[PDB]
């Protein structure tokens, strides 16, 4: 009983800690500065529990569980977002929005970072096929849409990016046509001239641009099809022109 | 219809909010309350720790505690644990436990008291002794943290209706 | 679903309402096919 | 939808400022008249019952 | 150590015993056989043991370890078989080379001869631990970690030793806890008690969808996680798709499949369908072994595995569930462990109750079932877990008035009846609203309605002409189909495509085991304005027979849907049953007119 | 002196007779941790109790026992209601005191808590069939009855949220213009219906107003036994002490009834047919016997207990045995739930011999008990055509059976649906009782007087 709520208060310190070392969570470390008075300072496991149960301290593992799952689903909530990093003020109106709430395990923001979080661990364990590399750059792109807009709002190019990213995680090996498709349509549904400029590497997109110049590759015999869709083949970024002209080629 | 559940999923927290409120009042008075009487409980068990360490004065209650805690055993040979300092006391007055349990003895007097050569603890025992059985399987707790931890369930209620009544 | 302990008391009341009720049924039925060809000769001629 | 954005900071300033008062006299109270109420635990302690 | 007085039977008495207990387990004779103290008559104590006693000769040692039986926990479960009494099945075919272990068979609980991968959790050196806090992971899912390492309940202290990425062995210790000087030495294995629960911080509600791969499963009354669901039916009611659809469709993280009183057939079939059906959230090669648990026993085997089979599962299911993943735990079947009782309570000479079953059925079936559910994980972290616990059943005494079926059936919330009409006319399973309920279908259907449901009217219209199609076949059978209207034949007539397309659901092939939500809803979207119309074109005029002749093909198109994959349309719902509904309503104006 | 044996769940131990019965021992152990035990029967020089907390962790030769040398007996205040406790002692709300001023026995020797007239103040649950047809009063007691197979849980938690509102529906009936406290007792249930129940009383604005006792499957019989006698002690202490009324709702029945199956097994008595023992009419007795009004003729506290059918039926040992302590109960029918309706109550197999004498003047009507009896006989000639319509048709009945056959399904879609929030006065089940009897002609009515017919007609 007082062990769990001591392990919990420790555990709010040491997450609150080491959630942001400069001290800019003023107001989400206001309500949780008992916890956090605990921590830093010399204080055993033994004068917690004491202090615990001795009207010193809290004692409702409920309200600590609860405020330790919103803390814990904060904290990872701002860990999915690497390498990109969310505003000072965005992230403490989130822990305000997520706070007021009564439900905290099947809300919008558990299943979004879930959501975001199930493409994430994928990512790093991917095979090497274009679902992964278009999965890849849609997650950062949904990464870095998710660290500007927040999880608390609504957006249309993030549940149409995780809703892509997730009909291409469960995708198998033999839907490389429908990937491929669905990269396309996705690519020419955006209204932004480059999606992946300034936040993947020239790398990344001259492979995905590399990608769909290999699948539209093995299309023509001609010497003037093959001579003008082997110019598109040196572009380090991928815009809607190529795969229009690329389209236009076939 | 698509405002009213809304409404009434606000109204339940609300309700809940004014609920926690209401627990968590009556949940610190009743921790005051309870941090009030295991300080006047603590505060007894210090008076009674710090009376028990004298040794003149000490041996009368030590003698009637003995021989109270003999009166509820009636074995023929009686083992006494008690502490280190106690042992001396007991064996300068086992005569007088047993004459004195003799004569107020209602199915024998006592045949001898074996002192036993192991002793009670000392982090939160002070003084007092721990009668048992010639077998070691049947221990009654005459100590005086065990005597005022039990008296303090039927003296609870009594001090808790004068003092918060 | 159904009783465990004393429960053919209901059986044995509704075995032999079903025994009459096939009795009655099973007398009307001789009458009307009796009262059919009775019929069924006369309409025939 | 307001009123518990609000009300979730204000339970610990409504507990605390709704019994403040009684706390220090449930403990005055108790600290007042220990002696009386330990030298009658401490008398009947000493005596086998 | 005692001296055995004597052996009778399953039950053996050993005397000069000064350490025994109620259900402390402890070893009897040289062989090391698997046995418990029951109880205790004076100075000895009767043990009984589960093993056979062909072999085992009067006036042995007995040690008892001091402990109630238990089992390892640790990285290692998955992708191994073993039996309900913590020991190593995988271990027997290469020493003894049999599948079980006949007599004889001292092997440890966890495997110590292979290495895993140990990586590093969300702890450091200098901070605080707890338990139940995720301390390490090991890679042993599709692509995420199976096996959490994490610290033993009832225990807290600081990380003074971290152990760095790499492969390691169970019995090297890479883990020290200070806390009030030098506790002990941490390694990947731990020790838990399977007769105590697990510890956890809360218990909260049931509030998650869970899948169970039946359309009529999930359409009559679907479960949530961590909920209690019966199944009874004389000769099972397809437990073998019901189980190996929830391993595979289901949306869990973590499954455990336990065999108490199977024969062996049944589990060799489900652990060897498992490594040839592939993953559909980008698993890897042998997805479903990975992340299936497997516990198997024997029709003739110890009754310590077959008890302790659900005390084991259930622990291990606590402790996957105290992690933050989800498991589902499928039994089969609580008659073998009731019958398994009462041969305890027969053959140690205990008194009876009514109906031959002894009298901790009730509260060893109410503390099963009460031992798993949803709740907060225990820990500083605080996840989410949930336990899902499918417990089948069986009559017993030839009916369903037996106390082993109603007990069973009294403490679950959810309910799954077998129609024995239904059942021979080869649909398992059949219940619509006669032997099926729910509780939580209410909050169940404002998520699958909160994405794109239709459920919410077409399971309570469709659960109200399925029980009004038995009353309407009540007098159609007795009297005839003289007294009845033609809405009642055309209800009938809907009735007996919709009992006769969603109850059959074993499935033919490959795409006919797993059934989606946008499916059934389609399905039973289909089948109710089929039924909306043919009222309607009955209405406005038109015969019952010219109806259904009418249609034909159209419903025959519906109702033949089934024989494939989802690989069409938008992402689960095919251009078929869409095209249905236009073709239904087309060939509605044409019945009209 | 040790633990001579074990059998089954309670342990044979060999001692003194020093102690009394029903007196608490404290087991110690070697494991580092003390057990606290009840005597459950008294010997030559042996005793038979049961621990409280586990089964398994004691010695043999090694063990250690020593007397409490107090009986069995829990502190009760008046500021038990709002807190979570438990049954056995598990603290996730209190703290070490109770806040208990007064020593009472869990067992009602020295208070004998029995009405000794007629209940006048007639209390109402939000039911119209069960206020209607049962007319329930203060120091009632009608338990209810439930099947295997069935929403009982449900059914359970609707009557569990509908406790709380009806204060204010009896307040504008004049039936009760006093205190309500609600005493809700736990044994054997489910830690989601638990949760489900406290969420009922917590949604409806009665959980600083109840009590919440809990009770685990998984504990020793003798603890989920021993709750409802301390509920019941406290809820007659407090209802006692101020002359409030008190609700006390125990469910459920079958985890008590198994719990006293398992009891038994190691002393001299044992169990007797259908494996209950025959001496559970005395320990259903005992929980019975704290029921009825107050002494003081202000107050009561009324008893509703939840009991679930495991054979679907009245002739097993549980329902057989509990129904003959009271004066009645009322049927659930899984047929009706199986349609569609909540609460799916029967009115065919449910009488009470108190609705007489429950229903008085200025908070209820005389027609009521004529009208009930219409409605009996009616849902009776509708049932029973019912069942004779289906064998031989619609070929072979008369008017008077479409009669009875329509007013079934007119008053069982109506009657028998109704909200879970929402309490329903008695005048209102009553006119609407007689809109679904005034189906009929005044001369087809032969259950009522005829000045009291034709005045309400």
């Amino acid at each position: 009983y007082h062990s769990q709520v001591v392990g919990k208060i420790g555990y709010i310190a040491r997450c609150m800690q080491t959630i942001d070392p400069e001290n800019n969570l003023k107001k989400i470390r206001e309500d949780y500065q008992d916890v956090l008075i605990w921590a830093e300072k010399n204080y055993r496991f033994e004068e917690i529990l004491e202090a615990s149960k001795s009207g010193k301290c809290p004692n409702d593992l409920d309200a600590l569980s609860r405020r330790s799952l919103i803390l814990l689903e904060l904290l990872r909530l701002v860990s999915s977002i690497s390498p990109f990093k969310m505003k000072l003020d965005l992230i403490e109106s989130q822990y305000e929005k997520m706070k007021q709430h009564v439900n905290l395990w099947k809300s919008d923001y558990h299943v979004k970072l879930n959501q975001l979080n199930q493409l994430t661990d994928y990512l790093k364990n991917a095979a090497p096929t274009p679902k992964n590399n278009f999965l890849r750059a849609m997650t950062s792109v949904l990464q870095m849409q998710i660290a500007q807009y927040g999880i608390t709002e609504d957006n249309e190019g993030i549940n149409q990016l995780f809703k892509l990213g997730l009909h291409l995680l469960a995708m198998a090996n033999e839907k490389i046509d429908e990937q491929y498709h669905l990269f396309k349509g996705y690519v020419k549904d955006q209204p932004e001239e480059s999606p992946f400029e300034g936040i993947l590497p020239a790398e990344d997109q001259k492979i995905l641009v590399k990608t769909m110049i290999d699948y539209a590759m093995p299309k023509l015999s001609s010497k003037v099809l093959q001579d003008k869709l082997s110019a598109l083949s040196s572009s380090d970024v991928l815009t809607k022109t190529l795969l229009d002209s690329i389209d236009r080629i076939v | 219809g698509n405002f009213k559940s809304k409404l009434k999923k606000a109204m339940l927290s609300q309700q809940i909010t004014k609920s926690t409120i209401a627990n968590k009042m009556r949940l610190k008075v009743l921790s005051a309350r309870e941090q009030s009487l295991d300080g006047i409980f603590e505060e007894t068990k210090e008076k009674l720790s710090g009376i028990a360490n004298n040794r003149d004065e000490y041996k009368p209650i030590l003698q009637s505690l003995i021989v109270e805690a003999l009166l509820k055993l009636l074995e023929p040979k009686a083992i006494v644990k008690a502490l280190e300092r106690d042992v001396d006391l007991i064996e300068s007055m086992k005569d007088d436990i047993m004459r004195e349990y003799g004569e107020k003895a209602q199915r024998a007097p006592l045949e001898e008291i074996v002192i036993s050569n192991d002793y009670l603890n000392k982090d939160l025992v002070s003084g007092g002794v721990v009668v048992s059985n010639a077998s070691d399987k049947i221990e009654i707790n005459n100590t005086l943290e065990e005597r005022l931890k039990l008296l303090s369930e039927e003296a609870l209620p009594a001090i808790r209706l004068e003092l918060y009544g | 679903v159904f009783p465990t302990r004393m429960t053919l008391g209901l059986m044995k009341t509704k075995l032999k309402g079903a025994n009459q009720g096939y009795s009655l049924l099973k007398r009307k039925s001789e009458a009307l096919t009796k009262r059919f060809r009775d019929i069924t000769k006369r309409i025939d001629d | 939808e307001q009123k518990n954005a609000g009300g979730v900071g204000e339970l610990e300033k409504k507990a605390e400022a709704g019994v403040q008062g009684e706390l220090a006299e449930i403990k005055k109270i108790a600290e007042k008249k220990k002696d009386d109420v330990v030298k009658i635990l401490i008398e009947t302690v000493i005596k086998p019952s | 150590y005692g001296a055995i007085y004597s052996v009778s039977g399953p039950v053996v008495i050993a005397e000069n015993m000064i350490g025994c207990a109620m259900y402390e387990l402890v070893k009897v004779g040289h062989d090391n056989l698997v046995g418990e103290v029951i109880r205790i008559d004076g100075d000895k104590a009767t043990i009984q043991v589960y093993e056979e006693t062909a072999g085992l000769t009067v006036g042995d040692p007995v040690l008892r370890t001091g402990k109630p039986l238990s089992v390892e926990l640790g990285p290692g479960l998955m992708e191994t078989i073993y039996d309900g009494i913590q020991r190593p099945l995988k271990a027997i075919k290469e020493e003894s080379q049999s599948i079980y272990i006949p007599r004889g068979i001292d092997t440890p609980a966890l495997d110590r001869t292979i290495k895993w991968q140990f990586t590093p959790g969300k702890f450091q050196v200098g901070d605080h631990i707890s338990g139940g806090d995720i301390y390490g992971s090991v890679f042993e899912n599709s692509l995420i970690s199976s096996h959490k390492i994490l610290l033993p309940p009832r225990s807290r202290g600081t990380i003074t030793w971290i152990a760095p990425a790499g492969e390691y062995t169970l019995d090297e210790k890479i883990l020290e806890v200070e806390f009030d000087g030098k506790k002990s030495d941490f390694t990947l294995y731990h020790t838990w008690p399977v007769r105590v629960p697990r510890p956890v911080t809360e218990k909260l509600s049931a509030d998650y969808p869970l899948l169970t791969g039946q359309r009529v499963l999930d359409a009559l009354f679907p479960c949530v996680q961590g909920g209690t669901t019966c199944i009874p039916g004389a000769f099972g009611c397809g437990k073998t798709v019901i189980s190996q659809s929830l391993s595979k469709y289901s949306n869990s993280d973590a499954i455990i499949y336990v065999g108490c009183g199977e024969r062996g057939n049944e589990m060799a079939e489900v652990l060897m369908e498992f490594p040839e059906l592939y993953t559909e959230m980008s698993g890897t090669k042998e997805p479903i072994m990975k992340r299936t648990t497997l516990v198997a026993n024997t029709s003739n085997m110890p009754v310590a595995a077959r008890e302790a089979s659900i005390y084991t599962g259930i622990t291990l299911a606590e402790y996957f569930r105290d992690q933050g993943k989800n498991v589902s735990m499928i039994a089969d079947s609580s008659s073998r462990w009731a019958e398994a009782l009462r041969e305890i309570s027969g053959r140690l000479g205990e008194m009876p109750a009514d109906q031959g079953f002894p009298a901790y059925l009730g509260a060893k079936l109410a503390s099963f079932y009460e031992r798993a559910g949803k709740a907060v994980a225990l820990g500083s972290p605080d996840r989410t877990g949930s336990v899902s616990i499918v417990a089948a059943v069986s009559p017993a005494g030839g009916d369903f008035s037996d106390p082993v079926t109603t007990a069973t059936l009294g403490i679950t919330q959810v309910f799954w009846g077998l129609d024995k009409k239904l059942a021979q006319r080869k649909h398992f399973p059949s219940i619509n609203t006669s032997v099926s309920y729910s509780k939580y279908t209410n909050v169940l259907n404002k998520f699958y309605d909160s994405n794109y449901p239709e459920f919410p009217v077409l399971r309570d219209r469709m659960k109200e002409i399925l029980s009004n199609a038995e009353e309407l076949e009540q007098v159609v059978q007795l009297v005839g189909k003289s007294a009845l209207s033609d809405s009642d034949k055309i209800t009938l007539d809907v009735a007996t495509l919709i009992k006769e397309d969603f109850l059959q659901q074993n499935g033919y092939s490959t795409y006919d085991a797993f059934c989606p939500i946008w499916k059934t809803f389609d399905m039973m979207r289909a089948f109710i304005s089929y039924h909306d119309e043919a009222q309607k074109a009955v209405a406005n005029g038109a015969n019952w027979s010219k109806l259904a002749d009418s249609t034909g093909d159209v419903k025959h198109a519906v109702s033949s849907s089934k024989f494939f994959e989802p690989s069409r349309g938008e992402k689960e719902v095919h251009g078929e049953f869409e095209k249905l509904l236009s073709t239904m309503q087309e060939r509605f104006a044409e019945s009209t007119d | 002196n040790t633990v001579s044996g074990v059998n089954g769940p309670l342990v044979i131990l060999e001692k003194v007779k020093f102690p009394r019965y029903n007196e608490i021992v404290n087991l110690t152990l070697p494991d580092g941790t003390v057990r606290q035990g009840q005597v459950l029967e008294i010997r030559g020089d042996r005793a038979i109790v049961q621990v409280f907390e586990g089964t398994s962790g004691i010695d043999v030769k090694k063990t250690t026992v020593e007397f409490t040398g107090e009986s069995l007996r829990i502190p009760v205040s008046e500021d038990m209601l709002g807190r979570i406790f438990d049954g056995s002692g598990r603290p996730i709300d209190n703290g070490p005191k109770v806040f208990a001023e007064d020593y009472l026995d869990i067992n009602g020797s020295p208070i004998n808590p029995y009405a000794r007239i007629y209940p006048e103040e007639m209390i109402s649950t939000g039911v119209s069939a069960i206020d209607t047809m049962n007319s329930i009063a203060r120091g009632q007691k009608i338990p209810i009855f439930s099947a295997s197979g069935l929403p009982h849980n449900e059914i359970a938690a609707q009557i569990c949220r509908q406790a709380g509102l009806v204060r204010p529906t009896k307040d504008v009936h004049d039936g009760h213009e006093e205190n309500f406290s609600i005493v809700f007792a736990a044994m054997g249930v489910n830690l989601e219906t638990a949760r489900f129940f406290k969420q009922d009383f917590e949604e409806n604005g009665s959980l600083e107003r109840t009590s919440l006792f809990l009770n685990l499957a998984n504990d020793p019989t003798i603890e989920r036994i021993i709750t409802p006698r301390l509920a019941l002690t406290t809820a007659e202490y407090l209802a006692y002490q101020t002359e409030r009324h008190v609700l006390t709702i125990l469910t459920d029945m079958s985890s008590y009834a198994d719990a006293l199956r398992e009891v038994s097994a190691a002393r001299e008595e044992v169990p007797g047919r259908r494996g209950y023992p025959g001496y559970m009419y005395t320990d259903l007795s005992t929980i019975y016997e704290r029921a009825g009004r107050v002494e003081g003729r202000n107050g009561s506290i009324t008893q509703i207990p939840i009991l679930t059918m495991p054979n679907d039926d009245i002739t097993h040992p549980i329902p057989d045995l509990t129904g003959y302590i009271t004066e009645g109960q009322i049927f659930v029918d899984r047929q009706l739930h199986n349609k569609g309706i909540y609460p799916p109550i029967n009115v065919l197999p449910s009488l009470s011999r108190l609705m007489k004498s429950a229903i008085g003047e200025g908070m209820t009507r005389k027609d009521h008990g004529d009208v009930s009896n219409q409605l009996y006989a009616k849902y009776a000639i509708g049932k029973d055509a019912a069942a004779m319509k289906a064998v031989v048709g619609e070929e072979a009945l008369s008017i008077e059976d479409k009669l009875s056959l329509e007013f079934l399904e007119k008053f069982e879609k109506t009657f028998i649906t109704q909200g879970a929030y929402e309490d329903r006065t008695v005048f209102e089940s009553l006119d609407q009782a007689w809109s679904l009897l005034r189906i009929y002609p005044k001369e087809m009515l032969n259950r009522i007087s005829p000045k009291i017919l034709d005045e309400f007609y």
